[PDB]
């Protein structure tokens, strides 16, 4: 009921995901994915994860950078292609929007079971908590548990990140 | 009244630019035994006015193979991004605060960079698209370098609250305790400003114009605006990281006097430093981040996170 | 709420500045000006044509070494931890790992351009 | 296919993280924690095929304390009597309900 | 002058001066004159929430002080 | 002794930077073992009350329990002050 | 599932603290010192029934406690309190530390009359 | 369930299908994977922050970083195929049938 | 590559595959598919060519895409149910979700496309492990979360996958594509019983390996990779043609073979269950199996094929490295029929 601004950015959300998965030229699929990525750091940050919101928003921004090189590098075409450049891409991204609009009508006008369960709607205000206290942040000291907790978790992903230099080098060799 | 406080932080930012190109202009000038501009106004004062007014009565141009939606978008986001970086900086206290405004000024300096990535490409001109692949190698050069080193920095501070820099240096100049870590950051805002001997996007002598060679006009005085208005932010956020004025609750101006002053002596700095140097190529500029700023930062960040604990000088507020 | 505010007024007046710079001025627009510039003639080729990246190692090595930024900046809040020994002994282990992979592909010829 | 080498030699490499009711920093509790705690008792070492029937209770409990389906229900069901008694002006809101209350510390 | 590019020093200088003092006035003005609060965790919230309750006004900065308790 | 005495000096004159990080990244691994101050941090993470400290119901059996935060059993922090 | 049980509206009433945030911390440390033992107990209470409805009268003697510690206040130096107060309310903080000679006085202050 | 939750699996089920459609260009599939990793995240961190479950704040940072290693792995297997063909094409990958 | 980086890797695979098999926690289950995907796909290139590039990027969006569906499931699950222990779902979409990603990275029917094409594309070392030790783990998680399976849509996939394992392999003179084929039957054959007991699916992923090892090992002793190719096998080692007959005999399902204890103790278990027309159907079609297999040993083993002139210089070299286990393979691959009631040590 509240201003539904949660509703507005996940909205925003899935029209991203609607436009870099109609798959036009990389470009505009990597911008797409930037601005889904930024709506969604916003909607993290207004359910109290400012930390995960913003370190995605950073982790996709330099994905999508190399991206866009790589883009440049390997992905051109003498015209590259637009949400409006081609009826294919067009029709995606109609068929996506107006998939969106049905179900949103159908989530909120009435009550039915999509695929997994039904909703009323009401906002995201209803399922908060109102817990009073603290001088930390809970996400904060779960994060930083991870190297108190989580030994672990850390052994195996520093693991994989050094096996993961390792095979980008040895599939880069050519020969 | 909140709308009062945002005007009177970004206008009075805005004319800060139009200024510091004067200033920019005379001190290059004088370190080159000529004087600048002199004759618009006194002593030149009248000069940014002068620009100003020529740039935004000329005649903008669409080039006929751009792209034009990204063409018009990356200015204002380039513009609107370099206003934003304000917010958080506590002049001694901030319009927008934070408890990680240092994290969030990294996200939104990852994605600044995309307006000039966008307008190289699409300008769809050869030297704006070499132009955008040069701030494509910048970006990969300096990110993870300035990350780690803004960890490492920030790890005797005890959080990310840009405010509580005040505090932790209420007795000393947090240089006084990591001086090499202060160059290689000096040096990482360098080339993260694209600024000599770093100015590699532009590359005026080797690509004419670089990235912003299409644009004219209004847009292009965007862009400038937006490159100056990074400079001075990144000079000041250097001014809080490493240089902490004393903050007198009950008296601010004097912090805000301290800042302002070191803002201004660190964006002199760069200008002399522009003043001074060749340029990089660019790929030395990556060999120079990747083989000996990264196994610095690198050991520099294993010995902050192990100093608090062996002289047992860990800091407040988890 | 007053965040969103200042995003709002940064985009509007970049914005209006773009209208102002696009409609008070007289324009003239031929082809010939509008045409793209290469110095003093046509361009032979197009710009959308494949450009060569010399430095594609390093730009997907850039991606992993993205990530450990994510792994430590936790690491001011696991500082407070009661158990300091575990938590420097792990946080040492992530940062060594992140300078044997930057030794193997310096080592292994990773770090130079392609020719 | 699975190869209890945790319980075997005793180490909890994952253990600590699996439920919302063991050992959180700062004992910083869940917000089913009781639920959960309970459901989990009523469980401990009957096996999967009974847990399911003679702990459904304390299982639904759970569950309702996770996504408060039920509540939602109420609340709707509650807000909609309301706005019908209103609009035909038979009931009409209190004034600590309308934003003129008397606060409290 | 060198003594000439002083000038344009001064005015950038003036220019920088406006954002945080403005800013610390408006605090100041919005704030009963008292330094704007800070609440950077949810027990800092609670206090001011509790201060705008039983200020009377709503208004979080009015302070009541040992007279309002008879 | 002296093979790795000319190699450092070769380090030194080609590498000086990879010679100090690596002395640097040394250091920091083996000097916080030998700390006597590592102990004192750990307790200073220790003292600090980030939550309430939940009282005990008194059965008369627990004579090291302090009645009152100003009766003298309990823990005391007082090394702290001197630190 | 049965019907909820809930105190009335006049079994909720107490004589309330309506001192600010400022004036509360200025005061924390001589009031943990003195009004501790209905504090523990209404804390021992509601760690151990796990229920509000079940220590009301616990939370009423605080309230009354906590009344009658800034009732001896007020009447034995309401002013050097005072100065403490406003000092720490100016600050955005209400740091401890900006606050010395203030917290000083009404320190000698307490530590004679009382 | 919130209606994001809703619009969140919308935008993993959206995603799924822009994988398993495929047009000419094998990045755009990439830019897909990349897509759903991102829902998933969202999805995460919002079912980890309404139940206030402490412990899982950071499996969303190593999905992240397994992310990651997944987008270098899909980028330099795109290297390997644009080598050898000078195109990113999926219909050039035809030379093993069933 | 260097011997260290590949010992390195397949030692990576392993740890992530043994990761999967101890893991309590479902993310940490997850990551131990990752790992092994991400160590798994260098293996697949060690041998540099265009067709080895083509497996390798096949074979990782297919399991890219099954690992999010991996992950979307148990994000579902933990929503409908704060759990992150591998027990049994809770929900019955994250279950469906589950089963479609494990049967993906399976490779079982539908999804079955990819698995001729990666193996086609590799060496014969890098399909023995792609067939072998890709298996264990996906297995392992299926045979966990037994009880929570819908017994329709796994009998419908096992089922498929053995009409299309055989109707494929019928079709086929690659060997590879032989060999992949038969491991889509086979897996369709394991999936078929997990529903009723996990003992007979870990028994016959034993029988499986033990005769795909033996398989694999005796096509890389003759280095031949098609059917005329392996058919000059006898005029330069005619034991190496024989024991191939027989152990081909063996994977047909054939008495007294051992290849044939795994089917009657799954057509039993199903009985058991009052299941009498799958297995019937079943069997009837692992007779199109033992048909390609039968070509295949009429033309390797039970006649002779033309030769060339230059055999005769082969003929004066012995084999330079040999292997130790393949001995051990093909006995345990023909002779264990009798030792059935050893199976209760699996349970
Ligand atoms: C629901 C539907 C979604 C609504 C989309 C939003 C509005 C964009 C549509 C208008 C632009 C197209 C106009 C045009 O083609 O020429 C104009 C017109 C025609 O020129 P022409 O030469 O005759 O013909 C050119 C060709 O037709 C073709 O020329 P072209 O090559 O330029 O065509 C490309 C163009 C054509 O557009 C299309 O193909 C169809 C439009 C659908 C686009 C939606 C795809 C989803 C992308 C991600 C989601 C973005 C948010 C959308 C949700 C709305 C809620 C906010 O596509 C775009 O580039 C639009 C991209 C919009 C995204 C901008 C966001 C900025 C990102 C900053 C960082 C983000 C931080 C994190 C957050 O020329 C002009 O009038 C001058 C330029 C005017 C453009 C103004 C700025 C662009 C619009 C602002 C974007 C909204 C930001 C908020
Ligand atoms: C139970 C289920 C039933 C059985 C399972 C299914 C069986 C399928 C197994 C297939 C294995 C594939 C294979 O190894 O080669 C295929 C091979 C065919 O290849 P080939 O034609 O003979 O020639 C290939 C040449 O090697 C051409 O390559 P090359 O020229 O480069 O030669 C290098 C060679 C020579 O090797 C060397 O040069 C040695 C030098 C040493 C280098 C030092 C590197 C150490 C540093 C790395 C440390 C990594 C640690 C990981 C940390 C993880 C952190 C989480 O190394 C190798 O060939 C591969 C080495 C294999 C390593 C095995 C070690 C076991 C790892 C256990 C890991 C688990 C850790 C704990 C997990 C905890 C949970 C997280 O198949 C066979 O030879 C016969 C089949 C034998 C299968 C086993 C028999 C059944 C069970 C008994
Ligand atoms: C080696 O030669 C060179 C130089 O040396 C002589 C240079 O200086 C130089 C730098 C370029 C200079 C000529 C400076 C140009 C000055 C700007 C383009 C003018 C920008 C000023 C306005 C756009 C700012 C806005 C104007 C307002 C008054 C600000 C307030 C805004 C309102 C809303 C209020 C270059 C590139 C160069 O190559
Ligand atoms: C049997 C064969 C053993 C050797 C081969 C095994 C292969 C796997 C690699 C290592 C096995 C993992 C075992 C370690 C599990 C971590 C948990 C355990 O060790 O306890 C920790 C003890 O910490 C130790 O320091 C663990 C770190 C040692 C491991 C780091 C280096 C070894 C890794 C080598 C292999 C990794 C890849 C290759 C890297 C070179 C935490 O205990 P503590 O903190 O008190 O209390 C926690 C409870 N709290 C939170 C309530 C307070
Ligand atoms: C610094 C930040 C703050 C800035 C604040 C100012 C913002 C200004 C924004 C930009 C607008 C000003 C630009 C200059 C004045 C506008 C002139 C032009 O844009 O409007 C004309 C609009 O003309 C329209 O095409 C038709 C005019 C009639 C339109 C009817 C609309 C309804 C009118 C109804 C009449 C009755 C009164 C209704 C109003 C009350 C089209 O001009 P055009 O010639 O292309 O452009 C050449 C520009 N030159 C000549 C100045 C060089
Ligand atoms: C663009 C990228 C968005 C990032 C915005 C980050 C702003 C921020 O960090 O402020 C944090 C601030 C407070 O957090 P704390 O640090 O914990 O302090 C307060 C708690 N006492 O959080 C907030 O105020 C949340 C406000 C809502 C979030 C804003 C969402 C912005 C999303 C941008 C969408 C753009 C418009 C939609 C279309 C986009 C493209 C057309
Ligand atoms: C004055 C009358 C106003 C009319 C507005 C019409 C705008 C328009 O499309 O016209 C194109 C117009 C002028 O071109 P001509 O028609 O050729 O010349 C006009 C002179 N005869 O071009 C423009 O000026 C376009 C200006 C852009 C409009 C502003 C909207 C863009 C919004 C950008 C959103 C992106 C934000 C990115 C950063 C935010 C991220 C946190
Ligand atoms: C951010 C820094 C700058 C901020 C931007 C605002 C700058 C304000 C400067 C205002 C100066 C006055 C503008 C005058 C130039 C306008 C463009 C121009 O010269 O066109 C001349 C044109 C020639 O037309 P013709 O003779 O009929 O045809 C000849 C060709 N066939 O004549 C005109 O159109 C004159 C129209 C009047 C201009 C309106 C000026 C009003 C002031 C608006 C300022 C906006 C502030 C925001
Ligand atoms: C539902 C599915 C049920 C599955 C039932 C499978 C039955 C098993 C028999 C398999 C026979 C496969 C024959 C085949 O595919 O091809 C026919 C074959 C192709 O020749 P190739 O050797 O492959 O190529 C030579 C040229 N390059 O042509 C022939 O000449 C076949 C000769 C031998 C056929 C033997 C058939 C004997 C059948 C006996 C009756 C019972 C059969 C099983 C069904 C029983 C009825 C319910
Ligand atoms: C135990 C500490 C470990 C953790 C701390 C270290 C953290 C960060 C440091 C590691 C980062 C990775 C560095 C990887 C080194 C690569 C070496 C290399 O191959 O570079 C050679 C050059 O370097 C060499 O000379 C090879 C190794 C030489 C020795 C380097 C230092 C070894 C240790 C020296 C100090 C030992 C400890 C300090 C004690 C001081 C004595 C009191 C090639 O140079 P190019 O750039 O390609 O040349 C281009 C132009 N010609």
């Amino acid at each position: 009921m509240t201003m539904y601004i949660a509703f507005i950015l996940s909205t925003i959300f899935v029209i991203g995901f609607v436009g870099f998965s109609s798959k036009p030229s990389p470009i505009y699929g990597g911008l797409g994915l930037i601005v889904s990525g930024g709506v969604g750091c916003g909607i993290v940050l207004n359910f109290g994860g400012s930390f995960l919101g913003l370190m995605v928003f950073l982790i996709y921004l330099g994905g999508m950078l190399v991206v866009f090189g790589y883009t440049t590098a390997m992905a051109t075409e003498m015209y590259p292609e637009v949400w409006v450049s081609n009826k294919t891409v067009f029709g995606a991204f109609v068929s996506g929007l107006m998939m969106e609009f049905c179900m949103v009508y159908y989530a909120l006008k009435e009550e039915e079971v999509e695929i997994i369960f039904k909703f009323n709607g009401l906002g995201d205000w209803v399922i908060y908590d109102t817990g009073d206290s603290g001088f930390f942040s809970e996400e904060a000291m779960g994060i930083a548990a991870l190297y108190s907790y989580g030994t672990w978790l850390v052994i195996v992903t520093g693991w994989s990140l050094l096996i993961g230099v390792v095979v980008i080098m040895e599939i880069t060799r050519g020969n | 009244m909140f709308m009062i406080n945002i005007l009177s932080l970004i206008i009075p930012i805005l004319l800060a630019v139009a200024f510091l190109t004067l200033v920019e202009r005379k001190v290059l000038g004088y370190m080159q035994l000529r004087k600048g501009p002199n004759v618009v106004g006194p002593y030149g004062l009248l000069q940014p006015i002068a620009d100003a007014l020529k740039l935004f009565t000329k005649e903008p141009l669409r080039p006929a193979t751009s792209s034009i939606s990204m063409f018009i978008i990356a200015p204002i986001l380039a513009l609107s991004l370099a206003l934003t970086m304000w917010v958080p900086l506590p002049m001694p206290y901030p319009l927008i605060n934070m408890n990680l405004g240092v994290l969030f000024m990294l996200a939104m300096s990852s994605l600044a960079v995309y307006s000039i990535l966008w307008s190289g490409w699409a300008s769809n001109s050869k030297y704006a698209l070499i132009g955008a692949l040069r701030a494509v190698a910048q970006t990969i050069s300096y990110e993870v370098t300035l990350a780690i080193i803004l960890l490492s920095v920030l790890l005797m501070n005890g959080s990310y609250t840009l405010s509580t820099l005040i505090t932790t240096q209420e007795h000393i100049w947090m240089i006084f305790t990591s001086w090499p870590l202060a160059m290689m950051w000096f040096i990482s805002t360098l080339a993260e400003t694209n600024r000599a001997p770093f100015d590699l996007t532009e590359g005026e002598s080797e690509l004419v114009s670089g990235f912003n060679v299409e644009y004219a006009a209004g847009p292009f005085a965007m862009f400038f605006m937006a490159e100056y208005a990074n400079i001075i932010m990144m000079n000041a956020f250097t001014a809080i990281l490493f240089l902490g004025a004393s903050h007198d609750p009950h008296t601010p101006e004097l912090y805000t006097i301290n800042f302002v002053l070191k803002t201004l002596a660190l964006t002199i700095t760069f200008l002399w430093i522009r003043a001074s140097y060749p340029r990089f190529r660019y790929d030395q500029l990556m060999h120079l981040l990747w083989k000996s700023f990264l196994p610095l930062t690198l050991a520099l960040c294993m010995w902050h996170i192990s100093l608090p604990i062996m002289t047992a000088s860990i800091p407040p507020q988890s | 709420m007053n965040i969103m505010l200042t995003l709002l007024t940064n985009v509007t007046l970049a914005s209006l500045l773009v209208l102002i710079a696009f409609w008070l001025p007289q324009l003239n627009a031929y082809s010939e000006k509008t045409s793209p510039y290469e110095c003093g003639f046509d361009p032979m080729g197009s710009a959308r044509l494949p450009f060569s990246m010399k430095f594609f190692l390093v730009a997907i090595t850039f991606l992993l070494f993205d990530l450990e930024i994510a792994l430590l900046l936790p690491l001011p809040w696991a500082s407070q931890t009661n158990n300091l020994k575990t938590m420097l002994t792990m946080a040492l282990f992530l940062l060594i790992l992140l300078a044997a992979s930057l030794a193997y592909e310096w080592t292994q010829k990773g770090l130079e351009w392609a020719e | 296919p699975f190869f209890d080498v945790q319980k075997r030699l005793g180490l909890d490499l994952d253990r600590w993280m699996t439920i919302q009711s063991a050992e959180q920093p700062h004992k910083i509790p869940g917000r089913c924690h009781a639920f959960e705690k309970e459901w989990i008792e009523c469980a401990h070492g009957i096996g999967g095929i009974r847990a399911e029937k003679e702990c459904k209770i304390e299982f639904d409990d759970f569950v309702e304390c996770l996504l408060r389906q039920k509540t939602m229900k109420r609340l709707s069901a509650i807000k909609r009597q309301r706005d019908k008694l209103i609009k035909e002006g038979k009931y009409t809101p209190p004034p600590h309900h309308l934003g003129k209350e008397d606060p409290r510390p | 002058m060198w003594f000439e590019i002083l000038p344009g020093i001064a005015v950038m200088a003036a220019c920088l001066f406006i954002p945080g003092m403005a800013t610390a006035h408006i605090h100041k003005f919005t704030n009963g004159g008292k330094e704007k609060r800070v609440a950077h965790f949810s027990y800092q919230w609670n206090l001011m929430e509790r201060d705008r309750r039983i200020s009377g006004v709503n208004r979080y900065h009015v302070t009541k002080g040992l007279e309002n308790i008879d | 002794a002296g093979r790795i005495a000319s190699f450092l000096k070769n380090a030194w004159a080609k590498e000086p930077v990879l010679v100090a990080s690596f002395a640097i990244g040394g250091l920091a691994i083996i000097l916080p073992s030998l700390s006597p101050y590592t102990n004192y941090a750990i307790r200073i993470n220790r003292a600090t009350p980030y939550n309430y400290p939940v009282p005990l119901r008194d059965d008369g059996n627990m004579p090291d329990v302090p009645s009152h935060p100003q009766d003298p059993q309990g823990p005391s922090l007082e090394w702290l002050k001197n630190l | 599932p049965g019907i909820v049980e809930l105190p009335t509206l006049e079994d909720l009433k107490v004589q309330e603290v309506k001192v600010s945030s400022s004036v509360l911390k200025a005061a924390a440390h001589h009031y943990g010192a003195q009004c501790d033992k209905p504090n523990k107990e209404f804390m021992l209470c509601r760690w151990e029934e796990k229920d509000p409805r079940r220590c009301l009268e616990e939370g009423k003697l605080v309230n009354q406690c906590a009344l009658d510690f800034f009732r001896q206040i007020k009447r034995h130096c309401a002013e050097p309190f005072t100065e403490y107060w406003t000092c720490i309310d100016y600050s955005g903080l209400q740091l401890f530390r900006h606050c010395r000679k203030q917290q000083a006085k009404f320190d000698e202050c307490v530590l004679d009359k009382l | 369930m919130p209606l994001v939750y809703m619009n969140i699996i919308m935008a993993f089920a959206i995603a799924l299908a822009g994988l398993l459609m495929y047009r000419s260009h094998l990045m755009s599939s990439l830019l897909c994977l990349e897509g759903m990793m991102l829902s998933l995240f969202i999805m995460s961190t919002l079912i980890i922050l309404n139940t206030h479950f402490t412990l899982a704040n950071m499996m969303p940072i190593i999905l992240l970083v397994f992310a990651a290693c997944e987008a270098a792995l899909g980028l330099s297997l795109l290297v390997m195929v644009s080598n050898t063909y000078g195109t990113d094409y999926v219909q050039n990958l035809n030379l093993l049938q069933c | 590559m260097n011997p260290i980086i590949y010992t390195t890797l397949i030692m990576t695979v392993m740890s992530g595959t043994m990761l999967v098999m101890i893991s309590s926690h479902w993310l940490l289950i997850w990551i131990g598919f990752e790992m092994n995907l991400l160590a798994m796909i260098p293996v697949l290139m060690k041998n540099f060519n265009p067709r080895a590039t083509e497996a390798a990027t096949k074979y990782f969006l297919t399991q890219a895409t099954a690992s999010m569906m991996l992950m979307m499931a148990i994000i579902i699950n933990l929503l409908y149910s704060g759990q992150w222990t591998i027990t049994k779902m809770f929900n019955p979409v994250a279950m469906t979700m589950m089963t479609m990603a494990l049967a993906m990275k399976l490779g079982l029917s539908p999804f079955h496309f990819w698995v001729p094409e990666v193996t086609q594309g590799i060496s014969l070392q890098a399909g023995l492990l792609l067939l072998t030790w890709q298996k264990l783990a996906p297995l392992s998680v299926l045979c966990q979360i037994s009880q929570s399976i819908n017994p329709n849509l796994m009998l419908t996939m096992a089922m498929l996958s053995i009409l299309i394992g055989g109707w494929g392999g019928l079709n086929q003179t690659q060997l590879r594509k032989i060999m992949a084929y038969s491991s889509i039957a086979h897996m369709g054959w394991m999936t078929a019983v997990l529903p009723y007991n996990t003992t007979m699916t870990i028994l016959n992923l034993l029988i499986y390996i033990t005769m795909t090892l033996a398989m694999f090992m005796l096509l890389i002793h003759s280095s031949a990779t098609t059917t005329l190719s392996l058919s000059h096998t006898w005029n330069k080692m005619p034991v190496i043609t024989s024991l191939m007959m027989v152990t081909l005999l063996s994977m047909g399902g054939l008495p007294p073979l051992s290849g044939f204890m795994p089917k009657w103790m799954i057509i039993q278990e199903m009985t058991k269950n009052e299941s009498i027309i799958m297995p019937t159907l079943m069997a009837m079609t692992a007779l199109l199996n033992l048909y390609f297999y039968m070509r295949l040993a009429y033309s390797s083993s039970l006649t002779m094929f033309p030769s060339t002139n230059n055999m005769k210089m082969k003929w004066q070299f012995e084999h330079t490295k040999q292997m130790k286990l393949l001995p051990t393979m093909i006995v345990l691959s023909t002779l264990v029929l009798p030792m059935t009631p050893a199976l209760s040590s699996l349970n």
